[PDB]
């Protein structure tokens, strides 16, 4: 049930609403309010999938689908088997998100700790939001969605990507990309920087965070720190996702055509757009 | 084919892994126990692994993990349920006691040493070559409570040499003793630094440390934990 | 409102620091850069010393002479014209030899020869710097887990340009010199083997490339939200487990069941990371040399 030193912890209070009606534990699981709400949209949004399953004659999970209403309801309502699961459950779906972030508020507070976590989720919250309304409703149609699919919502990548050419120009998606290598390319770096310095070769003693900072001088000529590490996974990390959001939020509403000829704002200045020779010349 | 066969293989080498992963961030904390400290009967699917030791440096001696773990100090808590589950209500003051968002652990009660075997943080006075390189001078300013009312003022800034940064404010109250405050517990501002975790009549309650040029490890904690469990205790005498 | 810890509040200043000994050959160490104030903010403001020594400066020459090979190949597209160079910058682009030479170095120079060169100097270049990494920290007598991590990193390179096209039987499957040439390349590519998407290891590979943002956002900010406590300082709450360390696992625990150890989350981090160009290494690998269409690998499994 408990860490050998938990119980120190599991003190009253903390909780934003409710008081002290929901402050208790199910396990190693902290209930709270916004456990109890969690738990109802969750639920409720699991049947409304699984109702969607009978009305399209499969139990399947590879061939599950739960689509968007089609283009010619707009931002209006559907029916249930033509539209109408989806946008209850994209209702049960946010709601399970911003409860769980909230639910994490409550179990910062307790502990004492910072509230960076819930505030870090919240960016992916933002990007799914992004997607399911944000980017449909300023389109005008909530067709411009992905379905809940295992393997159509791919479907919508790769055909929403090519609606517009090669994706890869979008550039946005451009910038978005490399936060996503760099993040890599830094949590491999840094686990495997701290795993050297605490697991050094046989007979050899625990290496210290001075030999670290060495190391990587010795390497790259700078060490960041320690807390400028942590600082930067989490900055690249948020950063990655917002540039994704972003990316997407302007594909379609300011810019809906080809995004290979964007570029051509560049090549075509006055300057050069008329200088023979090269590869447009 | 090769394909289905690579991939197959993969599956079965990601469980072992995970098998792996997870045995591993079982060293602390586990075997899990009862609400009332003894050995909790469901163990779970993973078991835990076998001991590994650890050389810490400058010869402090050995750290074995799995090891037999304790508090090594009373917790002044008791039930509010007779269920396993609820929350455990603090019998004393928590501030002092040690419980909730401001209890500490036992740690070592030496210092730490750098690469070298001197001593990680030091006081700036002490920290021959160190100065204020940025950023708004904290030294010579007043501290001000959660209640608004201030309680002291800024003598020195505590520093992690090996990092230059720095980690503690030292204070002096009234009765002209100093105390440890966290760095990443305080707003510096263009004239005067703000901790809104504490209220005025709380910093003399502030562990002190046995030594004027140093901070243990054990020391460390306790002056961070209590520092922040006043963001939950001291809520009463707040404003905002 | 309340202190984030995101940019440092104050600064502190002091010796440059020369950093530990031990087997390192102290003669080739340069000597202590300036200190940048501005990335002072985020973190360490020391810029140096860096260990140059043979194998690493061997190492800075060849990655030099590849990015100028390619340069000079970039010229001669832009017709040595000033504008022109900065105008098409990423278009140009020194393509591999053609399919007809297949596996060999007798090629032209305007028709591939350049690009050969240009790749034995970079293969050159990433290697030598590999075992940099490794003797670098044999001198420190660390763990070589750096070393190890950088080679997955290279796995998908290697399979990229340098395995899948000998395992083809020609230069020219391999990847180009360029900006938007190697956009092409990367969309061509999933086209020819029908729609990468199909591709198991590419989705698993997706799935930690998207699993590393989550962890070290993850990490990252469970790091900061407990370094009140000394959170920051790792290694050390790895010989000795303090409070901050404590509530870091309790609040996962008490949010998702179970939790990991100050040491063990560096495991995932690494491994989880890791595992992002090991399967995306076997996914390409396997493409085009024993699987021609992943759609139709994907009815049958065989
Ligand atoms: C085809 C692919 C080929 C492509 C090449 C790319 C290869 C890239 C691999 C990079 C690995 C990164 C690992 C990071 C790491 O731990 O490095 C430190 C680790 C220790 O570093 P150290 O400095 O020597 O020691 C310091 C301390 O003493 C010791 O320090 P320590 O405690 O930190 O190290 C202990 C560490 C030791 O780590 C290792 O021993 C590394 C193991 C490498 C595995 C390589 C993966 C291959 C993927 C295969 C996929 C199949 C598809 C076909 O423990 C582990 O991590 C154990 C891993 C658990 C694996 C689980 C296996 C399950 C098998 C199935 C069982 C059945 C399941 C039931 C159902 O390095 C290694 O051990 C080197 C591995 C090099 C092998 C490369 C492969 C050659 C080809
Ligand atoms: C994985 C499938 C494809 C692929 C698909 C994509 C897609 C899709 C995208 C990129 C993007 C990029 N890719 Mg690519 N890329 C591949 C293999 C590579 C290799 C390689 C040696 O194998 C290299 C060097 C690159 C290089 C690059 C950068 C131009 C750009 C940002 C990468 C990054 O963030 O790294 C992070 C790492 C670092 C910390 C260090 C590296 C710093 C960067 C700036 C590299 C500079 C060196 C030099 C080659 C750049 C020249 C530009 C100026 C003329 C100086 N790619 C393979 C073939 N790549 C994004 C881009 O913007 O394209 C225009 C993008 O959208
Ligand atoms: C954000 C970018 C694009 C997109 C592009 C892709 C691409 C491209 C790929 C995936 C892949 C996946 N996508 Mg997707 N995906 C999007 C939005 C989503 C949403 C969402 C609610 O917004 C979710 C839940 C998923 C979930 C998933 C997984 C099924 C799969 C592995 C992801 C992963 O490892 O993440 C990292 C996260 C973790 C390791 C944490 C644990 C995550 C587990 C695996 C979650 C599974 C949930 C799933 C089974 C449904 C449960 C819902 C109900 C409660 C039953 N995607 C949008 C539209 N997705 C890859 C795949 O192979 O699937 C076909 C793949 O190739
Ligand atoms: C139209 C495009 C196709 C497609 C075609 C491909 C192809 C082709 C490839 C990928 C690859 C990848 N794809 Mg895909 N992919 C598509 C759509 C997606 C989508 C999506 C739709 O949302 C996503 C999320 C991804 C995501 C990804 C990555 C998971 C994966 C590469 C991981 C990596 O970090 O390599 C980045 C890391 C490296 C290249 C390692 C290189 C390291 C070297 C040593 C660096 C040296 C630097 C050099 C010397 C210069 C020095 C730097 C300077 C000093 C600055 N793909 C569609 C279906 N994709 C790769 C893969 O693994 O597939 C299985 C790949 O080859
Ligand atoms: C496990 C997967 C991830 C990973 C891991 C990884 N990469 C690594 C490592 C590891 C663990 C290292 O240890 C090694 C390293 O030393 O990093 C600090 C490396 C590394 N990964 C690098 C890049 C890199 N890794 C990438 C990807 C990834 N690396 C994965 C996502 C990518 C991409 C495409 O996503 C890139 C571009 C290098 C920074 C470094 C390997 C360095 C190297 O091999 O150098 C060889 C050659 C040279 C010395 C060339 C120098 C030539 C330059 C002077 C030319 C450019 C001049 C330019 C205009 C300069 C200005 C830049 C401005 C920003 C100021
Ligand atoms: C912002 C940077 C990245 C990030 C960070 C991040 N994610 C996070 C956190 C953070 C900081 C958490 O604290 C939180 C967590 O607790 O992690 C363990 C979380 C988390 N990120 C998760 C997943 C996740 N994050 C992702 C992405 C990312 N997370 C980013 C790249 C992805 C993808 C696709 O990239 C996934 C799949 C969860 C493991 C966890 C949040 C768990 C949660 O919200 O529980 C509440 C909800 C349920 C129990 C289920 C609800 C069921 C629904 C009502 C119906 C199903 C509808 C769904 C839309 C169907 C989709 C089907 C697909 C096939 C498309
Ligand atoms: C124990 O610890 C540790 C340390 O300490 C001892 C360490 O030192 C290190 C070592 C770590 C390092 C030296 C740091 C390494 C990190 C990097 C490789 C670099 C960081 C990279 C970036 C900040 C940039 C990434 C982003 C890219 C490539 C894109 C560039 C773009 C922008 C900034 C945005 C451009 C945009 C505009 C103008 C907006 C336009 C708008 C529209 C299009 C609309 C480690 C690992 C460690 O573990
Ligand atoms: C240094 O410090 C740190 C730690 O430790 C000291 C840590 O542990 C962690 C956390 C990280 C890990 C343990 C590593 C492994 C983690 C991942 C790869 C992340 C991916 C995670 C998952 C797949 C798990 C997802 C699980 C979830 C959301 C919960 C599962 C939940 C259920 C089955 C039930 C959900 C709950 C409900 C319905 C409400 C509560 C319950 C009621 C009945 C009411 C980090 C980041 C860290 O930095
Ligand atoms: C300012 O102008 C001057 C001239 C001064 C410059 O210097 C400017 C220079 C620039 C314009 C340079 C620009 C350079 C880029 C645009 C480079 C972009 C590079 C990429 C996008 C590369 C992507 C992918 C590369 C891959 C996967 C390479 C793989 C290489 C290998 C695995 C090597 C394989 C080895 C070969 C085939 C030969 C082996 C031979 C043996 C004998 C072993
Ligand atoms: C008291 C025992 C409690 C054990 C419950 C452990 C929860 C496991 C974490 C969720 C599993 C996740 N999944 C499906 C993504 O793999
Ligand atoms: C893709 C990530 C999946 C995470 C793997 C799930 C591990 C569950 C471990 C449960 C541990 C149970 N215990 C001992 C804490 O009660
Ligand atoms: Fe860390």
């Amino acid at each position: 049930a408990l860490l050998s030193f938990e119980r120190k912890y599991r003190v009253p209070g903390g909780t934003l609403v409710g008081g002290n009606l929901f402050d208790f534990w199910v396990g190693p699981f902290y209930v709270g309010f916004f456990g109890v709400a969690t738990f109802f949209f969750a639920a409720l949004g699991i049947i409304l999938i699984a109702w969607s399953a009978v009305l399209q004659g499969t139990w399947n999970p590879q061939l599950i689908s739960v689509y968007p209403p089609a283009l010619e309801y707009g931002l209006g309502g559907a029916p249930l088997a033509k539209g109408g699961l989806w946008q209850i459950i994209t209702i049960c779906a946010t709601g399970a998100f911003v409860s769980w972030a909230l639910r994490e508020v409550e179990i910062c507070r307790k502990l004492g700790i910072g509230y960076h976590i819930p505030f870090a989720f919240a960016f992916a919250i933002l990007a799914y939001l992004t997607l399911v309304l944000f980017r449909p409703v300023m389109m005008g149609a909530w067709g411009y969605a992905f379905p809940y699919g295992i393997w159509t919502h791919l479907d919508w990548v790769s055909n929403t990507g090519y609606t517009y050419g090669n994706f890869h120009y979008n550039p946005a998606h451009m910038i978005a990309i490399s936060f996503f290598f760099t993040n890599a390319l830094a949590l491999a770096l840094h686990g495997a920087l701290v795993l050297s310095a605490a697991n050094p070769e046989k007979g050899k003693e625990m290496r210290t965070p001075d030999h670290a900072a060495t190391f990587f001088r010795d390497l790259v000529g700078y060490s960041i720190g320690t807390l400028g590490i942590h600082r930067l996974g989490l900055l690249l990390s948020l950063s990655a996702v917002f540039f994704s959001a972003l990316c997407m939020i302007i594909t379609g509403t300011i810019w809906f055509d080809q995004w290979v000829d964007w570029w051509q704002w560049w090549v075509k200045l006055p300057w050069w757009a008329n200088i023979p020779g090269g590869i447009n010349g | 084919d090769l394909a289905s066969l690579a991939i197959y293989s993969f599956w079965i080498f990601l469980a072992g892994l995970i098998y792996y992963l997870q045995t591993e961030n079982m060293r602390e904390g586990y075997p899990l126990e009862n609400e009332d400290g003894t050995p909790a009967a469901n163990q779970g699917p993973f078991p835990l692994p076998k001991p590994k030791t650890f050389i810490l440096p400058h010869g402090r001696g050995t750290l074995t993990v799995p090891g037999p773990e304790s508090e090594d100090r009373p917790i002044a808590l008791a039930r509010t349920a007779v269920s396993e589950g609820f929350p455990h209500a603090p019998t004393g003051d928590p501030m002092k006691d040690g419980v909730g968002p401001a209890s500490w652990v036992a740690r070592r009660d030496l210092p730490e040493l750098d690469g070298h075997g001197h001593n990680k943080i030091k006081p700036m006075k002490a920290a021959a070559g160190f100065h204020v390189s940025a950023g708004k001078n904290p030294i010579g300013l007043p501290v001000r409570g959660c209640d608004l009312e201030i309680a002291g003022k800024v003598v020195d800034i505590w520093v992690d040499i090996p990092e230059q940064m720095a980690r503690f404010l030292e204070v002096e109250l009234k009765d002209g003793s100093t105390r440890l405050l966290p760095m990443q517990m305080v707003k510096v501002q263009s004239n005067r630094v703000h901790v809104n975790a504490l209220s005025s009549d709380l910093f003399a309650g502030i562990p002190t440390i046995k030594s004027p040029t140093e901070v243990t490890l054990l020391e460390e904690d306790k002056i961070c934990g209590y520092v922040a469990g006043g963001l939950m205790y001291a809520a009463p005498k707040r404003k905002s | 409102a309340e202190y984030q810890n995101i940019f440092s509040q104050v600064q502190v200043r002091g010796p440059a620091d020369l950093g530990m000994t031990e087997d390192v050959n102290l003669a080739n160490r340069s000597g202590v850069g300036p200190f940048s104030t501005l990335l002072g903010w985020f973190g360490n403001a020391q810029l140096g010393p860096i260990y140059l020594g043979s194998l690493g400066v061997l190492s800075l020459f060849s990655g030099l002479m590849w990015f100028f090979t390619i340069g000079i190949w970039f010229w001669y597209q832009a017709g040595w014209n000033p504008a022109v160079f900065l105008r098409d910058l990423f278009f140009f682009s020194l393509e591999p030899p053609a399919p007809e030479y297949g596996l060999s170095f007798a090629a032209p120079l305007k028709e591939g020869g350049l690009w050969l060169i240009a790749s034995f100097f970079m293969f050159v270049a990433v290697w030598s710097w590999w075992g940099r990494t490794y003797l670098r920290a044999q001198a420190l007598g660390m763990g070589k887990h750096t070393a190890w991590a950088f080679l997955s990193a290279i796995w998908l390179w290697m399979v990229l340009g340098f395995i899948r096209p000998i395992l083809m039987g020609s230069w020219s499957e391999a990847v180009p010199y360029g900006i938007f040439s190697h956009l092409d390349w990367t969309n061509n590519f999933s086209l020819v083997h029908g729609n990468l998407f199909y591709n198991p290891f590419h989705g698993l590979s997706i799935a930690f490339l998207y699993g590393s943002a989550l962890l070290f956002a993850m990490h990252g900010a469970t790091i900061l939200a407990v370094s009140r406590f000394g959170g920051e300082l790792e290694l050390e709450q790895i010989a000795d487990r303090g409070t901050a360390a404590e509530r870091a696992a309790l609040f996962w625990r008490w949010t998702m069941g179970f939790n990991a150890t100050m040491e063990g989350i560096h495991r995932w981090a690494i491994w989880m990371a890791v595992l992002v160009t090991l399967t995306g290494g076997i996914g390409i690998l396997l493409s085009g040399t024993v699987v021609d269409n992943w759609y139709v690998w994907g009815q049958n499994h065989g």
